[PDB]
């Protein structure tokens, strides 16, 4: 029973400072890589960070770098996507996703346990 | 990077057939393809990994094949709770995902 | 001359094409690889790790 | 003992796409190029594709031109024919052939070990 | 590409005689042609290949000859089980087989 | 179903460079070589360029020798014309044809399949 | 004289917690790491979960991911095997598996010595 | 992860003979690879470690072989004991094992 | 002072499994291809198989298609013949024979240095 | 906003060392490799030298191979260049470069963002 | 390595016209040719990379293409802000610029 | 493949005397025609490659010659030791060795 | 400055071993491939080995094949020659090269910069 | 491999005149071939690469050709420090060198 819920979600003005929370439990958190997807109607989903099992290595999207800071804490099981300097086009939902269902060595980097999604839209 | 196109965008059947759902990528993407099922309300769920793998729970109905630039997904005897929008993802080189096709009712 | 590409080719493997390293290959480093980080490289923790001491 | 076995057959609807697959085994699969053969009662035996050693090259016929699609996957000793806007005229049976009884580089094109094949058939 | 026709579309001959296949291509194919057999509901069977050459396990009986635009099949002693319809193919110039010649008891 | 459709067209003055390029689709590209069809009124039709399958071998009609350059990229499915040094004499309808119906060996070099054609007007 | 012994088999309705204790002696406990193995008659050895030497890192299969919770204790050579929410899939004799007959870098993860192991059965 | 199947599943073997086991891995294990011997009511028994490297105390009646795919294990010359199941695992991308093979008196 | 030393020969029954190792020193072993020829008496010596310098390319003779399975270990020196399903026309006395005297990129394909060869038997 | 400026620069004498430093903002400097490009007048633009992400490998070009050394430190996002050897024929404006615009396997080596150049002059 | 070469040197083109550069290699860099713009006191800017695709920021404008050994740089409807000199670079093999070609007034 | 032949079966020469030994092709072969020398008891030994190359090692007194379809192996002034069967083998189109022909004493 | 110095030479009996080594200094060592070039005086210059950047292939003369080892240590600047079951044949003046004087994929083989030599003699 | 030689062994010229040298190899080379000049006590200097291609620091005095298995080195006009003996080398197959010319005073 792997549940992934999202937080931290609502409304806030461009160019503030938002950050979204992820809780996970159903599985062991520290050996496995989080990320963080984004839906944009009319776009579709699109991808946005990923974070290592231990936080070594976190690598971001083109449209997003430089702007999204991602981190982790194994000791809470939680996932954080700080999220400075919004832009009206970083209004979407956000998915906490897991990184594979299995570790399989040659086949990483599909979501298998999606979490249901925070909004996050950016307006005045 | 790389980008998927998805064809046809909607397609219309009626329960009991065979839906074939097809995605192309500009380049090659070896093997590494995921597809996506999401219904209106909630989260995708993934279908398939790999290129024709199964997510465990998946039935057996869901067939997915191809590999290189050409990749479908083909359910054996469409059913009804399973009509919804799918996804195309390559996570070969970055992480990209296709516009998205849907299954409708005829 | 005909510019199409021809199907009556071959499609078989060849065993005559030399089995031997070739030495004239460049030794040289390459600088054209890619100098950056690769986000595809797996992110979750490898199980097969030594375990022991 | 080479075996090829196909499957992926059945009816369809004209406009409509079927996949093949044929299973080989008994020789290296690898080293070799595939074909496919269609039989039709009233036409006779007719060819339709061909696919390298290693799935560089890919040649079709003309009635098939544009149309079908040949793919093979070394890894799982597989051959695969995608048959998109399938029309009446393809009703037959289609066999999984292999080029040539031997390596002979003066002397390939001809369909030594074939498979028993599966009908397809197109019609309302 | 190059098309191929046979005569007679049908010969009758008892067991123990010998019979005769003809087959003729529009062009030149050089020495690039194979005969196969195909019995009711089986797949067709390579015996000869090249212009004469002889697959592996193909019994001395049947004999192929010929070269140019005018091949012909021989089998000297034809036994019960030679009892099926014969196609020609030429791989010159593409990949293209004859209507077949069915051989029937007399 | 083979479709192909010219670009690039418009007005340019004499002396001016001009690049047009064709859009082919139905048919494996890189199995056939593609030609460029000129066609000026009161003169008639008039060959231009052709280029193998895989950009082995360029020729060029002797009114365009050393001027026009022709390529191709099979990774886009598309054929180029890089007009430099264009003239009054160039003004006309330019057709992106494909050399046979199949492949033939002995029967190649005719113009199956036309686009529809674009059109180049060089002037002050 | 590496000998293991395990205990805390029995019988427990579904959905209920067991655990298992693993008495090892004959070696440096402390030096390696143990694995719990599990054998179903028709479907085999299965494994179920390994534990660092200093019980650092924790990896489980993915059927036990998120219900199994594997711990060691150096002071008692112990290891124990927490199962929560057990299901009727589970039933079968669990095995004490050590890692490596000796300690090479290259060369890890074999059960070099077996214990005999517990019958842990579930049903109602 | 890597699906292994053993080929065949049971072998007749009369004591004095040599007997061959067979285990085939769905991708490539390198040299990562060790054969279990188990007999009815005990606990599995290492024989063969990484691909070929014998376990303390294993007569060198057993030898093992095999690389990448395809893995061997053979019995010189068996005698009353060396009947039992024996089971392949692989190591280098998680820990999967076959069905297991029986060596029955023939 | 290329030194080939075969084993593994010895007396089997018609369709069993006999496999054949082949130790090289002398040379180093990882930057040439090794190969298998057959000497039967009466019919002559008899190509086997072939093995590229990194094992990527593996080919065989027809009468050997599908049977044999010829691998390669450059950390150990060694070179493997797997005879599956042998049959009464296998028996022969087995060469190790190394490709070419030294690198020479036009011409390859003959036996500079042969091992001492090992006998096959095989009958009831 | 990708920021990266230049410093180090100044006047120095020929066979003198001199060392510029480039500090980068705006994005995750440990994911890139960065580059140096010097513009000599009457010469055009010139590349200098390239790091790796991590600093594991690093290439010159054969004008300053030996002489130059090209540094980076992770933790304090700063991208180092010293200059031995110094001579008269040195004398550019130097910008440090960041490769790609975004992660792209088989497209890298392309300045996406340039820093705004230091000049270096030597001599008496 | 590498020799990059453009020509012609300077080209004049009033505002509202199309300008054209070239770029030529010594041998084929195959599709992995970036081009720049440098106005006078400012670093250069990437316009395109690979052989066509353009870079973020960039208007529709400035139109590349080529491969091989020829490539080309297409201003649609030069603008006042379309006045500067281009740099074209292969990194293929190496690292190398070309001489630049500057566009003034007309 | 290419089916070699070798002729005469035996030749009947004395020490000191000139041998010859032919070999022909079914097809061509150009350039690649290797010569093996095999005494009873032992393992070939390659005097020649190409089709005039001498191996290292082997003396001066053997010649060969030959392109295409013909081939042939002299013997300048064979001594004692050159008594034993030589073997020619074609590597330009599969690998096919010859039936053998041996020397003996006169 | 590429500077190569040579030394371990000396007389030496047949049959025994001896080792050459050289120091490299004035360029990156590890991103260059290194060569041994052999001087016979009434024969020429004779090449020797070739190793790889770092160390991954090496590829030996056929007349010092199986006799010679080359090894190079990155961390040391240091290429080496380990002359074993030495014979009369192998007196001559031996250079240590580098390859190339740049890096030019479809370019490389010669040996831009020599070393002085040292001299090694063999006789009793 | 190939067999390199070099005609004639010694060219005699005087100072301020041209001498060319020539190189041949046995098979084709197509344009990997190197020059190099040493004087007595020295080691070989590169003075060509490729087949033209002069190394840094080499004065335009130097000037190579040809191609394929004629290759040409070229002195213009010949000063006082350019008498040594030059070395030709195929780097296309293998790593072979010629036997060496040397020029001489007149």
């Amino acid at each position: 029973q792997v549940q992934l819920v999202e937080s931290g979600g609502g409304v806030v003005q461009p160019g503030r400072s938002l950050r979204l929370s992820c809780a996970a439990s159903g599985f062991t958190f520290r050996n496995f890589g989080m990320h963080w997807v984004r839906q944009t109607p009319g776009k579709g989903l699109e991808w946005v960070a990923v974070i290592w099992h231990d936080g070594s290595n976190k690598f971001y999207a083109d449209s997003v770098e430089g702007r999204f800071t991602i981190s982790r804490d194994n000791s809470k099981n939680m996932i954080y996507l700080q999220m400075n300097s919004l832009r009206v086009e970083d209004t979407a939902i956000y998915y906490c996703a897991r990184d594979s269902l299995f570790y399989d060595h040659d086949n990483s980097g599909y979501y298998g346990y999606w979490g249901q999604g925070t909004l996050v839209t950016v307006s005045s | 990077q790389i980008v998927m196109t998805q064809s046809p965008a909607t397609v219309s059947v009626s329960p009991g057939e065979r839906a074939t759902l097809s995605c192309r990528a500009s380049r090659s993407v070896t093997s590494k393809l995921a597809w996506y099922q999401q219904k209106p309300g909630q989260a995708p769920r993934l279908l398939i990994y790999g290129a024709s793998t199964r997510a465990t729970g998946i039935p057996a109905r869901f067939s997915g094949s191809g590999s290189g630039t050409e990749f479908t997904l083909t359910i054996s005897s469409l059913q009804s709770e399973d009509f919804a929008v799918y996804f195309c993802q390559q996570y070969n080189n970055g992480f990209t995902f296709g516009p998205g096709t849907k299954v409708d009712f005829k | 001359a005909n510019p199409n590409a021809n199907p009556n080719a071959n499609p078989n493997a060849n065993p005559n094409a030399n089995p031997n390293a070739n030495p004239n290959a460049n030794p040289n480093a390459n600088p054209n690889a890619n100098p950056n980080a690769n986000p595809n490289a797996n992110p979750n923790a490898n199980p097969n790790a030594n375990p022991n001491a």
